[PDB]
């Protein structure tokens, strides 16, 4: 109906939208609005026109967009990328509960089918060298730069390549699914980097720390 | 000892309770009037400690919060016995001064202290330590490799409690816990630190202590706790405390 | 040896309630065509006291204050929501169902909220007794001009309501709530019909509250009943008693005076349904003959002060006659009475004669019969609810005012 | 709303959940191993304790239902003196009275036997 | 100096009493505060309660009702000063916890403090009496406290059967 | 019973944290019998 | 010396009972979250108005947010803090209309019970306990 590109990054616009008509992407901070076509499976985007919302609101404005958008509908796998606040509210009325949990949503990735294929598409593998960025905290949208190490190239078998996401959402690299990390290794990695560095400063302080070796 | 009872010595409660047991003597027909019911007593006749045990039941006493109503049980030996939580013992006669020691005294209704609403019966020395102990969890970092690197799962928490106690796995050796609950662990809010996304749909969240296993194509949503099994024995020994009750009431 | 010797509603329906606290004791929640209820499970034997029948946590009821300013119960409504706007624009006298129905709204539309589970089991747009959901057609099956009337300005007032808050400007998280009409005036209908108002004291706060509360809403109402609501403050639950001393078989229907002293026409205009054996119906009688009150009370074994009158049925053994009707025709009968003076028993077969002949009168207003009233409802097969309710209204009234020639008829033959 | 279909059996919509609540999986479940706990709940008299927690959500002052309870266990002296004071105590018996008159079920003043006692004259000895 | 008869003592008088009883309870929690010793306000308040419940009636307030130098409960000042123009002058006095325990209602509260002789030879010359409606008073009686349980006191149709 | 799994460790204030949410959601009767329990546990693992 | 102002307390206030529910006093204590020469504390000025009852309504627009007699709960004194609440009235034992005894709704809620204080609560004795025995 509307093309919102390239018109202004935070305006409101005067209309209300028919929000039936959109794919509506819910995060901590904003709601999100992609025009979707119509479609069985209701997994094609339509990028030409886009709204950002404050949440549970109605007042509509253009997002930012920091790169190059798909310009033909596209088919996308939607995933959202956060954390759970487990809280202990405190206790005023009676039975109140012990523990609240709840998801926070900050970013929303939207990774492109391959070959725009149905997910029950028996040949259906995700192209994750196209993916779109959806940030809660600076209600824009953008695309992933991804680094590829897989040998192949291009023409590859995209069944054996395995994403690997870090950095709060802004590193992305495609590996070969036989590198997998064990979920251990991933989180001792961490730990040991954290420990390393905290350990040296403790000790920065002693006056033979410059004549000493770490073992 | 439970929190609402003490124990009183042979050579206490019979002075304590010798009214009642003159009277019980009497009442069940053992001594045919109270010059008798005296000299059984006297004399540690053994079922003298039968009737005391009967009378004893029941019937609370005053310690001297200084000041507290217990049920008494009889114990052996010559001493007071007191739970680790808390001399003059004083026994209510009347039913108004027994209602009221048992139902406005007793060391279960007066869990907060009026000056601020604390509690007052928070666990402490031995008892803190070995919750410390317990719950103090897996070695990190550089203390738990030698080498920067560049373990179990179970099923249920009594597998993972089975093999501790076959000495299977230490009681801070870390593990993975199949979470069949909500997610209800609390931990630092933070974003994963490693997503692995399959081709084929499925993506694997690897947090600083769980992992969510989610797809796209399905809506299995799969957890798995990094724990220990103190942290396990720690949450299962509250839980069935509650369930017990409940089920005892 | 032991070798040689209504349905039950969806299960569900009692878990998402019970993992929340709600406790029920000796009954079991049945449903059939015309409705849910709640029965007594097993054989309930008296006691010296009251006995807990049901245990109903706040948490899980939508209540507002009766009286203003409109607090709501636990608190769900957020600061700066346009809908607490819509609630502060009611009428505070007439308009409590408005704002009961703008809070059933909105709870259905909050995920956490527990009558979002709940709302499935409430009775939808055709299935509701309730007479805001009725139509013309079925408003002329009611044969009551005046509850009629009442009817009309009932709809008119809720559709208005709707019109004028429901607009197009209304943001969205407004107009998702009641996207049309009906759903408004149904919303509505289960305000009116399911409404509990007690006096409640939550904290140090004692105030009188308008209450939807789940499962105390299956109770149904009689006049008789063997249960009553008692808001337990200490740990804010509401409790369903059995009376003192009754005991109540199993399989006997648990039930709740909803609206004690009030007519058929109040039941119809609040809750869409009436009872034959209502105690306070009226009956319109010139005056010109009356009927000895204490003769009549005492035949039919009548005791107690007038606004108290009860049957005591063990002076009758098994006259299953005295029922909440002759109690009803003690009211309403016109009667004399002389202290201790007794009635000469020819002048009072006049009077019931001519009492009688005007109450044929009025069965005669009728253009059908109760007996040909019964068997439409039994000949339906693709009535609306309402409908059936407005055929039972009618057949009721029937029923009263033909009780009424039956008890005069057994009265003036027992003054001898 | 009323519907009958040839054999004047009336057919109707039955009400089901329609919907999805979680609280529903993880919370009608069970522990098995708290048979030694119930069992010791039962013997150190916590049940009772439960019980006047209960009994004091339906008062309005503490201090009257103590009076009332006392009053209550006096009329039980008087009316039978020799049936109290060993194992059935008259306070008691009016807690396990006002739990019954509810509608719930308790033993009679709370009373329960060892039924592994080697016979007459021999005490249970407690361990510290 | 600025206002009328009572208004200038019954204005006086809440505004010193009002910052009075602001600057004692925070004192007193200043103390335990830095000791890390946590107690709810209510206790305080009903302790400073006492210290600023009195007026001392003015040396040249002389009347048939009040006598000058005469120690009267604040509200009872206040409402005799709406309802009378008799020379009611009185200041706020701040009374220290063993001066108010002086200035009871119960002279057997008292005698049972301090200074027993003093307290009972005065009250012995007036014919004073005790109506024991605190706690201490019954306790020395040996009755029940009015607190806690002890609160607001704790043949026709026979021989006129049918014949037959 | 909705019990948050704390995962981290238990001091004297974390304790005594929990007691306090304890006694006011489950109340004083309940409370007393998980007291009991892990006043057990921490004198075993001691 | 603590001993000696433990006995002195509990003296000057031992006749203090809770006697009646409502003394039906229209003062209260005014407690304002925003003294513009000091950032007052935020946990200690919560606990001072913790079981706290109102004196008199709270509105955030024309909305009541909570009603005179209505005790002061955690989520509400939250609530104050997050909105514009710049004036609370709270009833505590310097508005009881009495010296000899307070009633329920000035003391407020009772700290090892929960709800609101019952009637014949020595509360006068509670008071000097509480303050003499941290001595
Ligand atoms: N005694 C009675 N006779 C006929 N209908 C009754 C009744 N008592 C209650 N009802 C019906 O029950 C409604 C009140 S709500 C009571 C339970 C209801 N059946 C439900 O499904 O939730 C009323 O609208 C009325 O239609
Ligand atoms: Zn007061």
């Amino acid at each position: 109906f509307i093309s919102t590109q390239g018109w202004d990054s935070e305006m409101v616009v005067d209309y209300r939208i028919n929000e039936d008509e959109f794919h509506k992407i819910s995060l901590l901070d904003c709601d999100f609005f992609i025009r979707k076509p119509p479609d069985p499976d209701n997994d094609v985007y339509d990028f030409r026109e886009m709204y950002v919302t404050p949440p549970d609101t109605d007042i509509y404005s253009v997002p930012r967009v920091l790169a190059p958008m798909p310009q033909k509908y596209i088919r996308c796998a939607m995933s959202d990328y956060g954390c759970y606040d487990v809280t202990e509210p405190p206790i005023d009325a009676p039975r109140d509960p012990l523990y609240k949990s709840e998801r926070e949503i900050s970013k929303v990735f939207l990774t492109k089918h391959y070959r725009n294929r149905r997910l029950n598409d028996p040949e259906f593998v995700l192209d994750f060298e196209e993916i779109y960025v959806i940030d809660s905290k600076t209600k824009s949208i953008t695309r992933a730069r991804v680094l590829v190490t897989v040998p192949g190239g291009r023409k590859r078998d995209r069944k054996d390549d395995l994403l690997v996401i870090r950095d709060n959402g802004n590193s992305f690299k495609i590996i070969h699914v036989g590198e997998r990390d064990d979920p251990t290794t991933v989180i001792e990695r961490e730990e040991w980097t954290k420990t390393r560095e905290d350990m040296e400063k403790h000790l920065r302080k002693l006056r033979d720390f410059s004549v000493s070796n770490w073992f | 000892l439970s929190l609402h009872r003490c124990g009183l010595p042979r050579e206490i409660a019979i002075e304590l309770f010798q009214t009642f047991v003159i009277r019980g003597l009497i009442r069940q027909h053992l001594a045919s009037n109270i010059g008798v019911a005296k000299s059984q007593i006297r004399e540690k006749k053994p079922i003298v400690w039968e009737i005391l045990q009967e009378v004893m039941q029941g019937h609370p006493v005053l310690l001297n919060l200084g000041i507290q109503s217990f049920q008494p049980i009889l114990v052996e030996g010559r001493t007071i016995c007191l739970h680790p939580l808390v001399m003059a013992v004083h026994v209510p006669l009347s039913l108004e001064a027994q209602a009221e020691a048992r139902l406005l005294m007793f060391s279960h209704m007066n869990l907060l202290s009026p000056a601020i609403g604390d509690p007052i019966s928070v666990p402490t020395q031995d008892m803190l330590i070995g919750l410390y102990v317990l719950t103090s969890g897996t070695r990190r970092g550089i203390c738990a490799n030698r080498y920067n690197p560049c373990e179990p799962f179970f099923c249920n928490s009594y597998d993972a409690i089975g093999a501790y106690r076959q000495k299977r796995i230490n009681l801070d050796s870390p593990l993975w816990l199949r979470w069949q609950l909500d997610q209800r662990v609390i931990a630092s809010k933070e974003v994963p630190i490693e997503v692995h996304y399959e081709s084929f749909g499925n993506y694997h969240e690897i947090y600083a202590h769980y992992l969510i296993v989610r797809s796209v194509k399905k809506e299995t949503l799969y957890i798995y706790i990094r724990t220990t099994v103190g942290h396990i024995s720690f949450y299962r020994e509250i839980e069935e405390a509650i369930q017990g009750f409940s089920q005892a009431c | 040896f032991p070798l040689f010797q209504l349905e039950s509603a969806d299960p569900d329906f009692y878990k998402i309630g019970y993992v929340r606290r709600v406790r029920a004791y000796g009954v079991e929640f049945k449903e059939g065509p015309d409705g849910f209820g709640i029965y007594a499970s097993k054989d309930i034997e008296p006691r010296r006291r009251a006995r807990v029948i049901m245990e109903i946590p706040h948490e899980l009821m939508i209540t507002i204050r009766q009286k203003h300013p409109w607090m709501f119960f636990p608190d769900i409504v957020p600061i700066g929501h346009p809908i607490f706007d819509i609630i502060n624009s009611t009428d505070p006298e007439r308009d409590w169902d408005l704002r009961l129905a703008c809070l059933l709204l909105f709870s259905f539309d909050r995920e956490d909220h527990f009558w979002r589970l709940y709302g499935d089991f409430l009775p939808a747009a055709d299935e509701c007794s309730s007479l805001l959901l009725a139509t013309e057609e079925d408003l002329a099956e009611l044969q009551d001009p005046q509850l009629v009337s009442t009817i009309r300005q009932q709809q008119k007032r809720v559709l208005e309501f709707w019109e004028k808050n429901w607009h197009s400007g209304v943001p969205l998280k407004i107009k998702r709530l009641a996207e049309d009409a009906e759903r408004f005036i149904w919303a509505v209908s289960i305000a009116q019909t399911r409404c509990i108002s007690m006096k409640t004291r939550i904290g140090a706060l004692v105030q009188d509250l308008n209450m939807m509360i789940p499962y105390a809403d299956m109770l149904n109402h009689s006049f008789e009943p063997n249960c009553f609501l008692h808001w337990r403050p200490k740990d804010r639950i509401l409790e369903v008693m059995s009376n003192a001393g009754q005991a109540i078989k199993k399989g006997e229907e648990m039930t709740i005076n909803y609206m004690p002293g009030q007519k058929n026409n109040m039941l119809m205009e609040r809750y869409g349904f009436s009872t034959p054996v209502n105690p306070w119906d009226a009956i319109p009688f010139s005056g010109d003959s009356r009927i000895h009150l204490n003769s009549f009370l005492s035949v039919f074994n009548i005791f107690g002060l007038p606004e108290e009158y009860y049957h005591d049925s063990e002076l009758s053994g098994d006259d299953s006659f005295v029922d909440g009707a002759v109690i009803a025709a003690a009211r309403t009968l016109p009667t004399w009475s002389d202290i201790d003076l007794p009635p000469i028993p020819s002048a009072e077969r006049k009077a019931v004669k001519e009492l009688q002949d005007e109450c044929r009168k009025m069965l005669a207003e009728y253009p059908t019969t109760s007996e040909q009233d019964q068997k439409l409802l039994d000949s339906l097969s693709e009535a609306r609810t309402t409908f059936a309710t407005a055929v039972k209204y009618r057949m009721h009234r029937k029923m009263f005012i033909g009780k009424i020639i039956k008890a005069l008829d057994i009265y003036q033959e027992r003054l001898l | 709303g009323i519907q009958r279909d040839d054999n004047g059996r009336r057919i109707w919509r039955r009400r089901t959940l329609t919907k999805k609540d979680d609280m529903l999986r993880y919370k009608l479940q069970r522990v098995p191993f708290v048979e030694e706990q119930v069992r010791k709940i039962k013997e150190v008299g916590k049940v009772m304790t439960m019980d006047i927690e209960r009994l004091l959500l339906s008062e309005d002052n503490r201090f009257e239902f103590v009076n009332s309870v006392a009053a209550e266990a006096t009329e039980y002296v008087e009316k039978n003196r020799d049936e109290y004071g060993g194992t059935k105590k008259a306070i008691f018996h009016v807690l396990s009275n006002r739990v019954n008159d509810l509608g719930f079920d308790r033993p009679e003043a709370y009373a329960e036997s060892d039924p592994y006692k080697p016979g007459p004259g021999y005490l249970k000895e407690y361990y510290t | 100096r600025i206002l009328g008869i009572p208004w200038g003592f019954l204005i006086g008088a809440e505004l010193t009493i009002v910052q009075s009883r602001i600057s004692l309870v925070n004192k007193i929690q200043k103390v335990y505060r830095s000791q890390g010793v946590q107690i709810h306000n209510r206790h305080i308040e009903i302790i400073v309660r006492q210290i600023t419940s009195k007026v001392l009636v003015s040396e040249e307030g002389m009347s048939n009702v009040f006598l000058p130098g005469e120690l009267i409960g604040l509200l009872r000042a206040e409402r005799t000063g709406r309802a009378l123009e008799e020379a009611i002058c009185y200041r706020a006095v701040l009374l220290g916890i063993t001066r108010a325990s002086l200035n009871t209602q119960s002279f057997i509260s008292e005698a049972s403090f301090q200074e027993t002789a003093r307290v009972l030879a005065k009250a012995a010359l007036r014919g004073r009496i005790d109506w024991l409606k605190g706690l201490k008073e019954n306790v020395v009686l040996g009755g029940v406290i009015p607190a806690g349980t002890g609160f607001n006191k704790g043949d026709i149709l026979f021989y006129h059967r049918e014949f037959c | 019973a909705n019990l948050v799994f704390h995962n981290k460790v238990i001091d004297g204030t974390a304790i005594k944290r929990l007691i306090s949410r304890l006694i006011d959601h489950f109340g004083m009767a309940y409370t007393s019998h998980i007291l009991d329990q892990v006043k057990t546990l921490g004198f075993q693992q001691a | 010396d603590a001993g000696y102002l433990t006995r002195r307390l509990v003296e000057v206030v031992q006749h203090i009972v809770v006697r009646r529910t409502d003394c039906g006093t229209i003062r209260g204590i005014s407690v304002s979250p925003r003294n513009k020469s000091r950032m007052m504390s935020e946990r200690i000025f919560i606990q001072t108005l913790i079981g706290r009852v109102l004196a008199d309504d709270i509105y955030i627009g024309s909305r009541c947010v909570a009603f005179r007699n209505q005790d002061l709960g955690i989520g509400l004194v939250n609530r104050f803090i997050t909105f514009g609440t710049q004036s609370i009235s709270i009833r505590t034992p310097f508005t009881c209309r009495s010296t000899s005894w307070i009633c329920r709704l000035c003391y407020g809620r009772s700290p090892t019970h929960g709800d609101l204080v019952e009637l014949g609560e020595a509360v006068g004795i509670i008071a000097g306990q509480s303050i003499g025995e941290p001595g």
